[PDB]
RNA sequence: UCCUCCUAAAGAGUAACGGAGGAGCACGAAGGUUGGCUAAUCCUGGUCGGACAUCAGGAGGUUAGUGCAAUGGCAUAAGCC
RNA sequence: CGACCAGGGCUACACACGUGCUACAAUGGCGCAUACAAAGAGAAGCGACCUCGCGAGAGCAAGCGGACCUCAUAAAGUGCGUCGUAGUCCGGAUUGGAGUCUGCAACUCGACUCCAUGAAGUCGGAAUCGCUAGUAAUCGUGGAUCAGAAUGCCACGGUGA
């Protein structure tokens, strides 16, 4: 519930998806960019979140669109 | 006697039209139906029962019978013959009164009513639901009333299998899915 | 049927919102004014609108628009 | 009574929390009522020193101890501790 | 006194006694008096049978009870379905929004069970 | 001291510091008659309600039940109103 | 063990303690109308008026390095109306949806607005604190830090034992 005029991406996730979209679904995406959104050109890839430490790779899925890449990828462990 | 006399004239066309019967005594009537009211309160106040016993009079048109316990269990502080439900059965033109008056003025003022539950059959085709508001009843006027409880209803029916009370009840146009 | 034990059972006439005026036997009292009955309750055509109802990419591109 | 262990440079094992709750309850049960008791836990490159702060209807008292090894000041706050306690005890008895 | 499924209050004015529908408070309850021609102080008692069967279609435009607790149990459940932050903090019971967890947390903890 | 079963050897009876269990009452209805009815236990469906309380249906056919031990009996019911 | 960058963490949460804010209501809640302050800040800043928006706000845009212009409507109060002692028209927590603004960027983790949701709480055991007069107790206002982010801090007045 932020930012009033388009979703926010950086380019080098935006260039970096429509490079490896049309290039086939290929290997898990490495983003570091937690901060950007999920476009429907997103669907179908495994991008692997930086949390922290690792690189944990989750499945685009359709009802994930309107949310960020940092939403699915937590940081903290508990328990 | 509306919708008996809708039984008479429309659900034996359509009855006999989609399962080609020989006899008109192969059709489907509806023998009875039963009201329940299983209290089990009555352990801890006994003339809680009659506030129940006053509820199926007014649902019912008629003075319900108190049923006693069969077993005595122990898991539930019962002994032989300790009254804690009360059943009333009505038939004839009871029935169909309390029929006309169930799928037409008291099964919509359920709140919240999706379409109601098709899986519940026996097998041989009786029907059996459980309402859990008194206040669906126009009798009971919710001011003078104390707790909700519930009661659950059998429509036993003279069919061979479930898919007959299925097209008895949806001739009827009984809500399901 | 027993005589002296039941109660009163009347024909009266339950009317609706709507306008069914149908007149059915209970143990009411004057007489009833319904709201809602086997007419004009949503269990015929309004039931299907919690299906048509989720998705979030058409959430999402009232925001795009190019 | 609810006792409230803290340290600075001294790192509180488990072995460490259970006997120092033990001795306090000890007292506790020996002399006074007690509402409420901190211990401070300090360790000066060589001084091994513990405070203790008990919060007892008449009010709070205080003692510190300095010892060798941690559970010798221990000790010592304890033995202090319980001396002031007799001290406040009768002190609002003085019948 | 049935509208939505409910309404049963009375001797109370129109525009509080709406509030007890799941789904309708002192904004919207004012805009269906508003939007149906009622003034805002009369009583449920005082309203004619021909003015509420106005009052039920006008409060069968905003969602009530039912359907507004499935829908909300949709978004909750769809939460907790994908498994982000927030729906992850569903399936646990802790506070969604960021607040304070070190101390208070208590409303969506619940009580204190040490 | 009394009751029931086995020992007890297909009539009865039959011992042991042989093997197992009970009684020292209860009921004016739990007796008499007349009228009526039929269980246990599972499965299915049903609001709280579960593994089981109440309702309906099916299987089943006395595997129950008898005021109290066990044996014999009981549907024409000796079983339940 | 120095230096640069990205992402995270400093915001974790079975619990314990301290300091505060809001309440538990009728000496009140809500709606309308209306009276009275002092102190202060402002140039990549404060931002009138006028239009659009329920609203946070947006567009245009004067004025002011200021006893002038702006922040900026003080609020409690007062008059009227209603609520009639209930978890209530108290309380406003939590959660869902929709937004606004700031900043590359509000997911972890900002503030605010709108609709809905409506928790504990019916004055608090043992123990404990401040306060002698414009004080206590309440009511609002401003500043610094600051892109944004005070229920804290530092100030100022109102009513006033």
């Amino acid at each position: 519930r932020s930012l009033k005029k388009g979703p926010f991406i950086d380019l080098h996730l935006l260039k970096k998806v429509e490079k490896a979209v049309e290039s086939g679904d290929k290997k898990p995406l490495r983003t570091w960019s937690r901060r950007s959104t999920i476009f429907p050109n997103m669907i179908g890839l495994t991008i692997a979140v930086h949390n922290g430490r690792q690189h944990v790779p989750v499945f685009v899925t359709d009802e994930m669109v309107g949310h960020k890449l940092g939403e699915f990828a937590p940081t903290r462990t508990y328990r | 006697a509306k919708l008996h006399d809708y039984y008479k004239d429309e659900v034996v066309k359509k009855l006999m039209t989609e399962f080609n019967y020989n006899s008109v005594m192969q059709v489907p009537r509806v023998e009875k139906i039963t009201l329940n009211m299983g209290v089990g309160e009555a352990i801890a106040d006994k003339k809680l029962l009659d506030n129940a016993a006053a509820d199926l009079a007014a649902i019912s048109g008629q003075k319900p019978l108190i049923t006693k316990a069969r077993k005595s269990v122990a898991g539930f502080k019962i002994r032989q013959g300790y009254p804690i439900g009360c059943k009333v059965t009505l038939r004839g033109e009871r029935m169909w009164e309390f029929f006309e008056r169930l799928i037409t003025i008291a099964v919509p003022r359920i709140r919240d009513f999706r379409g109601l539950s098709a899986k519940s059959f026996d097998g041989r085709g009786n029907y059996s639901m459980g309402v859990r508001e008194q206040i669906i009843f126009p009798e009971i006027d919710y001011d003078k009333v104390d707790r909700v409880r519930g009661l659950d209803i059998t429509i036993t029916t003279t069919a061979k299998s479930d898919e007959e009370g299925r097209a008895l009840l949806a001739a009827f146009d009984f809500p399901f899915r | 049927m027993k005589k002296d034990i039941h109660p009163k059972y009347e024909e009266i006439t339950a009317s609706c919102s709507c306008g069914n005026v149908m007149k059915i036997r209970s143990t009411v009292g004057h007489d009833l004014n319904l709201d809602v009955c086997s007419k004009c309750h949503p269990f015929f055509t309004g039931k299907q609108r919690d299906v048509a109802t989720g998705g979030r990419v058409d959430r999402f591109n009232k925001r795009f628009n190019i | 009574m609810q006792l409230n262990i803290t340290g600075n440079n001294v790192e509180i094992t488990e072995a460490l929390r259970e006997f120092v709750t033990a001795k306090f309850a000890k007292l506790e049960q020996y002399f006074d009522r007690i509402n409420q008791v901190y211990v401070v836990l300090k360790v000066e490159k060589v001084t091994h020193t513990s405070d203790a702060t008990l919060h007892v209807d008449g009010g709070e008292l205080h003692a510190s101890a300095e010892g060798q090894d941690m559970y010798a000041a221990i000790d010592g706050l304890i033995d202090k501790l319980a001396r002031q306690l007799t001290k406040h005890k009768d002190k609002l008895k003085q019948h | 006194a049935r509208i939505a499924g409910i309404n049963i209050p009375d001797h109370k004015h129109a525009v509080i006694a709406l509030t007890s529908i799941y789904g309708v408070g002192k904004t919207r309850s004012k805009a269906i008096l508003a939007a149906a021609g009622i003034a805002e102080d009369v009583k449920i008692s005082e309203l004619s049978e021909g003015q509420i069967d106005t009052l039920r279609d006008e409060v069968a435009k905003f969602v009530v009870e039912g359907d507004l607790r499935r829908e909300i149990s949709m978004s909750i459940k769809r939460l907790m379905d994908l498994g982000c932050y927030r729906g992850l903090r569903h399936r646990r019971g802790l506070p969604v929004r960021g607040q304070r967890t070190k101390t208070n947390a208590r409303t969506r903890k619940g009580p204190r069970k040490p």
